[PDB]
């Protein structure tokens, strides 16, 4: 299957015709944070220049901060050393989009991934209920195959539909290798996915999408897994009020 | 409608 690195999503021009053959997914707006459709420090002590030489890391597993899942901002302790801004700072894994056989488009590991690898933020539009509902409404009346929503928090579901960044396309699995983590970052939750195990370089990302089914027909799972559910959203169906958090 | 639902973290 055709592969495209995340530096061809840069060029829309090139990009749209490259979807024309096949050889990129289709086109959609590329987008860094989050947009909404309706408008103190941590305790580390500084690392020293002998520590930094020696690779010692700032902020690293004992960090406050770190552990209420909440980024450090540019007054950190460790200043331009922190560890603890990979959000902000967009530390991501490398990794590139694939064709798989019967998922659509997907994400693959372009280098071996160590477990807690922080991989992409999953970026898109914010909705409030309304808005999510007018959005399903829209796609149920286009047809749509794939769905793009991911609950925030009460009232915000983040719709990577029309707008978003490569996290996109990771696929859901029963026996998956990331897990999302609800980081908060200057007082707003983001999503990001994040390895949970070693990742062999070329191997496809997955996570469990936890699936909250609104449709009358749940999608058939091609994890491939030899615990695969068989299904995306179990046995039952909740209400699209329910499902949008 | 036909198909869709919502995709959710797990819990942190
Ligand atoms: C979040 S999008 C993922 C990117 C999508 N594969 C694409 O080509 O743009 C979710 C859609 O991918 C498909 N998908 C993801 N994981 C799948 C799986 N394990 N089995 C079947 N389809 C899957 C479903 O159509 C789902 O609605
Ligand atoms: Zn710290
Ligand atoms: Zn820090
Ligand atoms: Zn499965």
């Amino acid at each position: 299957g055709p592969s495209c690195v995340m530096d061809d999503f840069r060029d829309p021009q090139r990009w749209k015709e490259c979807a024309k053959q096949g050889k990129m997914p289709c086109y959609f707006d590329l987008i860094e944070e989050n947009v909404y459709l309706t408008e103190m420090q941590c305790e580390c002590t500084p690392l020293s220049k002998d520590e930094r030489a020696q690779g010692e890391i700032a902020c690293g597993e004992d960090c406050l901060n770190r552990l209420l899942m909440i980024e450090c901002s540019s007054r950190c302790p460790n200043g331009d050393y922190c560890s603890n801004r990979r959000f902000q700072r967009k530390q991501h894994a490398d990794v590139e989009v694939i064709l798989t056989e019967k998922k659509g488009w997907g994400l693959r590991a372009a280098k071996d991934l160590p477990s807690n690898t922080f991989v992409l933020e999953y970026c898109g539009e914010v909705l409030d209920h309304k808005e999510f509902k007018a959005r399903v409404k829209e796609y149920a009346r286009n047809k749509n195959i794939h769905y793009y929503f991911m609950a925030l928090k009460n009232d915000e579901i983040i719709d990577a539909t029309q707008k978003g960044n490569c996290s996109r396309f990771m696929n859901h699995s029963c026996e998956p290798n990331c897990e999302t983590q609800k980081w908060t970052v200057n007082g707003q939750l983001r999503v990001g996915f994040f390895t949970t195990k070693l990742v062999p370089s070329g191997s496809e990302l997955t996570f469990d999408y936890q699936f909250q089914r609104y449709g009358k027909e749940a999608q058939k799972c091609f994890c491939g897994s030899a615990n695969c559910r068989g299904y995306l959203g179990g046995e039952n169906r909740v209400s699209i009020r329910a499902a949008g958090g | 409608q036909h198909l869709g639902g919502v995709m959710k973290p797990t819990y942190d």
